RNA sequence: GAAACUGCGAAUGGCUCAUUAAAUCAGUUAUCGUUUAUUUGAUAGUUCCUUUACUACAUGGUAUAACUGUGGUAAUUCUAGA
RNA sequence: AUUCAUAAUAACUUUUCGAAUCGCAUGGCCUUGUGCUGGCGAUGGUUCAUUCAAAUUUCUGCCCUAUCAACUUUCGAUGGUAGGAUAGUGGCCUACCAUGGUUUCAACGGGUAACGGGGAAUAAGGGUUCGAUUCCGGAGAGGGAGCCUGAGAAACGGCUACC
């Protein structure tokens, strides 16, 4: 019925649904990633590739890879398939799902989008998502450009500005591994250490095996 | 069963810590320790209760947060973190010492013990060894081990200690006539400074002990330990002097001590 | 009206708390049943800290009429007396402030109205409120 | 300063005596036959030797939560693709 | 007392570990250079010895019952041999071999309104009868199984399946 499609390039989606008995049923006997054409889905589109991707019933269950048997089945979901929102460390579940291949059983269906083609951005990509966290780390900061890494950054940092404690902020992610001290400061603290401590016990070797020997001058010459 | 014991109540720790009866409630439970067993105490019984600086238990861990309570120079801000023997915990600014010494009436002590001198705990050995790569070492009360000992001076004994770390100074063997000193027991600590040992090679270990009462008796080696030279000792005992002075007279003392 | 008499027993200074714990003896004779804070303020006179440094509980009235057992506590600070005085000392002094969250059976079924809430809720709120009335 | 990630607790506490007659249990050793986050104290001058342009050691990476968009089922501390 | 801690020799690992983590402070240095030094911590990490504990294990003690007179093995009963697992011991399990274990001091079997003890009640002494319950230890979380996470569970205000 209904179809939640969304789109990868710069971000965009909404949820489409055609009434008519195969143009909504050209979608069924192959199962995630193949191929939806064009004509057969609502008139916008026409030949164009489609990574259609999973689907959603009545009940409420998805559908998830370990399948290829076309009911609602059941097994055992223990951490990167569908559920765990949330349990607890031991956690396992028993949990049923609805799988395999589509037809008479969806509701919605989901859908992602790698040619637009010719005709439909307007509902599917003609916007960007203003996109919300940017990176934080020092290198990916450059990342987002290629900024030729030497560039000591709080130069190109990713400011967002809103003035609602009337200042607007004028901040950042709050950058990660910035190349200074006292980060250089911790690095050569290992070194304090390790030179300091490793000769410290060798003086106080230094020092045993001289108070054994003249403690061995009188034992190995006890008479 | 299962896990580990994170409660104990009252009547489960012993006499000397002299808790009360009707507190309707779970005891101080020692945390994980470095040295001994519950016949040990925690630093809180030694302060809201001995000492008696304080009432509420939201009280004494709030005195911790000021940094005033030491031992061997070790923050330690842990509550209920247990205190061993002899191991004195000194103070910073109210500048009290406090040794960790037993007195004549069964429990532990409320002892005073100068600035100086206040430097140096005395520590029981246990486990003298050869190990890993050639590294001797000994350990402790604490099994605080000390890297590079005095070599060959043996199992059981006192040692001296530095307090910058270890730091081994001097040994104290045993001899016919020098001081041990219970630790532990029916009869714990007095003083019967040795008379006479003997070994039971292969079960265990027994001493014959004399008293300033000078009768004797016997009280099994893991409560045995010596404190030094005879005459010397290196901690000022307590205003008891170790005698089990004998009840027909402590009656007849502590009139003599109010003077009627 | 004949003598309350305060008089003072067990005067201890703690310095690692800058206070003094110490027992009050009360004998108040032809008249009884006195106050909470009148001694205080008769007390905090005598050992010139301040007039409300000081933390009373106590007045056991013993029996007959006439006698009753005190307990003190004068700090020597005034601040930093409210860091480390029991707040219902201090309310009932009226110097600091009651709190009042809400009652037990309030707070407890909030914290079980707290693990259903998926994240901030707010993706619940937005979805529970395009559908019904869908 | 929410959530949420990570670490930690949840294995204590409380409650009952149905099973349970050398079984548990009281004392009493033994662990040369073992493990132990936590508590303590000591603690790692060699790190790859593809040879010296593998290259960041003045600091490389993914793969992601919470969040945002539209979802499904009447449902549960149910849950999707982007 | 050891084939103990240990050291040494030749290999050894889908090479285990051996700080790419945060805080307050700001100093000294002389060559003011992203130069060189350096405080007090907090977490976390291997190894040893503790500690907190778990797990086995010797030594004695048990209520009534002979209208309970011989129980035990070819599905280990007892022991040896060699292994498989195990946190490690062990017929714990497995193949081969030996026929062995307890007993008229009561085993075995049945009963038990039997949780086991520290105690309680009556009281000359000598004791009889309770103790489910305040403390210690055990077992269980409707009935028997099985399992993950975690140092610690065969957990049950954890899970799986059957009744």
């Amino acid at each position: 019925m209904k179809l939640n499609i969304s789109y990868p390039v710069n971000g965009s989606q909404k949820t489409f649904e055609i009434d008519d008995e195969h143009r909504i049923r050209v979608f069924f006997d192959k199962r995630i990633g193949q191929e939806v054409d064009g004509e057969a889905v609502g008139d916008e589109f026409k030949g164009y590739v489609f990574k259609i991707s999973g689907g959603n019933d009545k009940q409420g269950f998805p559908m998830k890879q370990g399948v290829l048997l076309p009911t609602r089945i059941k097994l055992l979901l223990t951490k990167n398939v569908s559920c765990y929102r949330p349990r607890r460390d031991g956690e396992r579940k028993r949990k049923s799902v609805r799988g395999a291949i589509v037809g008479p059983d969806l509701a919605v269906l989901a859908l992602v989008i790698v040619k637009k083609g010719e005709q439909e951005l307007e509902g599917l990509t003609d916007t960007t998502v203003p996109k919300r966290l940017g990176p934080k780390r020092a290198n990916n900061i450059r990342k987002f450009f290629g900024l030729s890494k030497e560039d000591d950054v709080r130069d190109f940092v990713i400011r967002r500005e809103v003035t609602k404690g009337e200042k607007t902020y004028t901040k950042a992610p709050k950058i990660q591994r910035l190349v200074t001290p006292q980060r250089l400061q911790r690095k050569r603290h290992q070194r304090a250490l390790k030179v300091r401590n490793a000769q410290a016990q060798r003086e106080a070797a230094a020092e045993y095996a001289q108070l054994l020997a003249k403690r061995l001058s009188e034992r190995k010459a006890e008479k | 069963a299962r896990g580990p014991k994170k409660h104990l109540k009252r009547l489960a720790a012993p006499h000397h810590w002299l808790l009360d009866k009707l507190s309707g409630c779970y005891a101080p439970r020692p945390s994980a320790g470095p040295h001994k067993l519950r016949e040990s105490l925690p630093l809180i019984v030694f302060l809201r209760n001995r000492l008696k600086y304080a009432l509420n238990g939201r009280e004494v861990k709030a005195i911790l947060m000021q940094r005033h309570v030491k031992v061997d120079g070790k923050v330690r801000t842990d509550t209920t973190y247990p205190a061993g023997f002899m191991d004195v915990i000194t103070l910073d600014a109210t500048n009290e010492n406090f040794r960790l010494v037993y007195d004549v009436k069964g429990r532990f002590a409320v002892h005073r013990i100068t600035d100086e001198e206040a430097s140096y705990k005395l520590g029981k050995v246990k486990k003298v060894q050869l190990g890993k790569k050639g590294v001797p070492y000994v350990v402790t009360h604490d099994g605080r081990t000390i890297r590079y000992p005095d070599p060959n001076i043996k199992v059981n004994d006192t040692v001296k200690i530095d307090l910058a770390s270890g730091k081994i100074t001097d040994f104290i063997k045993f001899d016919a006539g020098k001081l041990v000193y219970v630790t532990g027991g029916r009869n714990l600590g007095r003083i019967g400074t040795i008379v006479h040992k003997e070994r039971h090679d292969g079960g265990f270990d027994l001493v014959h002990i004399k008293d300033s009462l000078d009768n004797t008796f016997v009280t099994r080696l893991n409560n045995v330990f010596v404190i030094g030279e005879q005459g010397k000792p290196y901690i000022s005992l307590p205003k008891g002097k170790g005698i089990k002075l004998s009840i027909a007279e402590e009656r007849d003392r502590r009139r003599a001590q109010q003077g009627l | 009206s004949d003598a309350v008499t305060i008089r003072t027993r067990k005067v201890i200074s703690n310095p690692l708390l800058a206070r003094k714990q110490f027992v009050v003896d009360v004998l108040h004779p032809n008249r009884a049943n006195v106050s909470k804070d009148e001694l205080r303020e008769k007390l905090a006179e005598v050992y010139k800290a301040e007039k409300d440094a000081v933390s009373v509980f106590g007045f056991r009235t013993q029996f007959g009429g006439g006698k009753s057992v005190g307990f003190g506590l004068v700090y020597n600070s005034v601040a930093e007396a409210k860091k480390f005085e029991p707040t219902y000392r201090l309310v009932r002094y009226g110097l600091a402030e009651k709190v009042e969250k809400a009652s037990r059976q309030q707070r407890k079924q909030k914290k079980n109205r707290d693990k259903k809430i998926f994240g901030t809720g707010k993706r619940l709120a937005k979805k529970v409120a395009r559908r019904n009335a869908d």
